[PDB]
């Protein structure tokens, strides 16, 4: 009832200023005292070619030494830096995808798109090759992303704001959650298992369990969509990817904001968010072809590359920071 | 469900006809994932404008409809593609105008009870910006549903967009 | 009403445990960054001698 | 065995290079109107 | 007397002609013809117009040699620049029916590739 909201909010009031009267030392505390960094941080490794497409999105997430991409045309990529060749060339039934995953046993591969279906790839086959991946649904919305830390759970999203949790050998839907007003973009694989992350309007990184499923973590103050999230090397934190080219450091346990990194340099948004090791540098796109790197720690640019001719739309960083993959939509990729 | 494709390869040409695929979600995160679309085909309904089913009582579909046609004309993904004006009024449209005085359109309606000068008018209005009118040609045809779903029409439409875009990034305009 | 009654449900209990989550959190935020934050910068700027890459 | 990675390099761009002109070919498009705004009545 | 005057004419009008599309490159017809193979076309005419210099003038080992090949070359260049818009035209008017698609090695630049080429073969 009105009543009800109207306790809930002056409720969430009391909180949000008790959150910032126990947080205000910590931001002085952060904001007072910066660390030395480098000068450009960079190191060139190969260049990639053999591609005609668009890219999206990919997943840096194994511990092998390949990287994983897809592309609207209907084949998925699986390079390598050094030998900058396919191990094979699997098509793609959906017409557009938007979703790259990767197993760390190089055993798995997930994709999916714009027709609400979730496809499960097999990269280790006795051909060589997948004949054919298993079909998902259970969704009015688009496919936006997924991922997955094992063979035995997976977690997806879609447009019509709800994460679906599902199970390799059920293939049904197992764990379904309401929600917000906003549609979910994109999770991020926790180191543990512990929770995943929805960034949406008025739904700035949102935390739900993967075991007790209850909502306990969720922050408001990005009006604007938030597009990329990933969970920092060391753990117990967030990131910020709000289209309104707003950068600021988010921890689990302080549930508060911190220093933000607005300036009048540029006038666009961003596409994604991500960090070296421990934030030493934040790596995010940007709408035109030139490209920034910053220092949270040095609070300052800590370099600048562009690399392309036409907007990124794809970052990913090794969790050991061994190399970083990027992307635009001219058939590039570079390692940075 | 999803979208779906419908490939025909008529009119010797490999047709593929893509739908909205009902997605109601956010507008951008599936237009900016069509970008590429050599022409795009936008069908507004002639014979029901007397359907207020848009809106309770804020508006009517003609407002949606010029809502959504304003959009994509601005977009700054879509300022160069083509677009093509379809409808499904063959006679249902003309057997209404002779009840209807066709003044829910435009409140200063200057016209007789026929519906020429009420699709002349219309037509007129779409384009309520030219800048994008130089950069891509807008087709418009009327009394659509031929036979073979109007294909002189559409196969005319795609070889002077597919021939403009040939001539335009080789220096020819 | 019912739905409502959840979001509110959703926000009460979330306070509860945010109330006590903070716990010396500045302990945490100036003790657990720092573990990982000196092998990586000094590990990526090699002079193409052990690099795996070219 | 480096020989056998660059001839299987040199068939992957083969057959990439395949369905590059080929899906170009395909002229596609896209239908976009109001809600139930004849979607079936055109013929398709 | 005649040769020389009527080489000056037409050099006076080729270098008309080149001034007036080098600074009207804003009417689409001009445009139409390519911007690049005009002047490539505009080039071979002033070859054609200014060789007569070296056809009258005193024998010696360079007036013979520069005479021997320029008198192919001279048309050869107009004759490519002729070949490859025309090729080009009809080229992408007839490949838009079937494949939809951007015909290949057509550009501002590869079709000065092109005439180049055919310039080279003559020359070879």
């Amino acid at each position: 009832l009105d009543q009800l909201r109207q306790e809930a909010e002056q409720l969430k009031n009391q909180i949000r200023d008790a959150r910032k009267a126990c947080a205000d030392a910590t931001l002085s505390q952060i904001t007072n005292n910066i660390d030395p960094v480098g000068r450009i941080q960079m190191r060139t490794r190969r260049t990639l070619r053999g591609h005609l497409a668009k890219i999206y999105a990919m997943h840096w997430g194994t511990d092998s030494r390949l990287l994983v991409s897809a592309s609207q045309d209907g084949k998925l990529i699986i390079w390598d830096s050094y030998t900058t060749n396919k191990v094979h060339a699997i098509p793609l039934r959906s017409s557009w995808v938007m979703t790259c995953a990767y197993a760390p046993s190089g055993n798995y591969v997930a994709c999916g798109g714009l027709d609400n279906i979730c496809s499960i790839y097999n990269l280790k086959t006795r051909e060589g090759n997948v004949r054919v991946s298993r079909e998902l649904a259970g969704h009015t919305g688009y496919l936006s992303c997924c991922r997955f830390l094992d063979d035995n759970q997976i977690v997806t999203s879609s447009g019509d704001t709800t994460c679906a949790l599902w199970d390799i050998e059920t293939g049904q839907q197992t764990t379904t959650f309401t929600g917000h007003t906003g549609d979910v973009m994109s999770l991020s694989l926790a180191p543990d298992t512990r929770l995943f992350v929805s960034g949406a309007c008025d739904a700035s990184a949102k935390l739900w369990d993967v075991r007790e499923g209850m909502c306990r973590q969720t922050f408001t103050g990005h009006e604007s969509d938030i597009n990329a999230i990933c969970f920092f090397p060391n753990g117990n934190a967030f990131a910020t990817g709000s289209d309104d080219a707003t950068c600021r450091l988010f921890d689990l346990r302080a549930d508060q904001e911190l220093m933000t990194y607005s300036h009048d340099n540029i006038i666009c948004g961003i596409t994604s968010v991500s960090f070296s090791k421990s934030g030493r540098l934040l790596l995010a796109g940007y709408d035109d072809f030139n490209c920034n790197v910053w220092d949270a720690l040095k609070a300052d640019r800590a370099g600048v590359l562009a690399g392309h001719d036409n907007r990124v739309s794809c970052l990913g960083v090794t969790d050991d920071g061994m190399a970083v993959a990027t992307g635009s939509w001219d058939s590039f990729l570079k390692i940075w | 469900t999803g979208i779906v494709e419908t490939h025909f390869t008529f009119k010797d040409l490999h047709f593929k006809m893509f739908d909205v695929g009902a997605q109601r979600s956010e507008r951008k995160k599936w237009i900016h994932c069509f970008e590429g679309v050599t022409a795009i085909i936008f069908c507004v309904a002639l014979s029901d404008y007397d359907l207020v089913l848009a809106e309770d009582e804020e508006m009517n579909r003609m407002h949606a409809s010029m809502k959504l046609f304003d959009s994509i004309c601005n977009n700054k993904w879509f300022t160069d593609t083509s677009i093509i004006l379809f409808l499904n009024k063959k006679d249902l449209f003309e057997e209404k105008i002779k009840k209807s005085p066709l003044t829910i359109c435009y409140p200063e309606y200057a016209g007789s009870n026929t519906y020429e000068e009420a699709a002349a008018y219309i037509q007129c209005q779409f384009e309520d910006l030219n800048k994008r009118k130089d950069t891509k040609e807008i087709y418009t045809h009327f009394t659509c549903s031929t036979d073979t779903k109007n294909v002189q029409f559409v196969f005319d439409a795609v070889t002077d967009v597919i021939i403009k875009n040939n001539l335009k990034d080789c220096g020819l305009f | 009403i019912a739905q409502a009654r959840k979001l509110v449900e959703q926000l009460k209990m979330e306070a509860n445990i945010d109330r006590i989550k903070v716990s010396k959190a500045a302990a945490d935020l100036m003790a657990y960054c720092e573990a990982h934050a000196k092998e990586d910068p000094l590990l990526t700027p090699v002079p193409a001698s052990e690099n795996p890459f070219r | 065995e480096d020989k056998a990675a660059v001839e299987r390099s040199k068939m992957i761009d083969r057959n990439l290079r395949e369905d590059g002109e080929k899906a170009a070919r395909e002229v596609k498009l896209l239908l976009l109107g109001a809600g139930e705004s004849g979607k079936n009545t055109i013929v398709k | 007397v005649g040769p020389v005057t009527i080489a000056c004419l037409g050099a006076l009008a080729t270098l008309f002609v080149l001034g007036v599309f080098v600074r009207h490159n804003a009417t689409p017809v001009v445009k139409a013809s390519g911007r690049e193979l005009c002047y490539i076309l505009l080039g071979g005419v002033f070859l054609c117009y200014c060789m007569t210099f070296i056809f009258i003038a005193k024998p010696s080992t360079a007036v013979c040699t520069l005479r021997r090949l320029g008198l192919g070359t001279a048309f050869s260049v107009c004759y490519s620049a002729l070949l490859t818009k025309t090729n080009r035209i009809a080229r992408i008017f007839g490949g838009a029916r079937e494949g939809a698609q951007r015909p290949r090695f057509i550009s501002p630049a590869s079709q000065v590739a092109i005439c180049l080429a055919l310039i080279s073969g003559q020359l070879l």
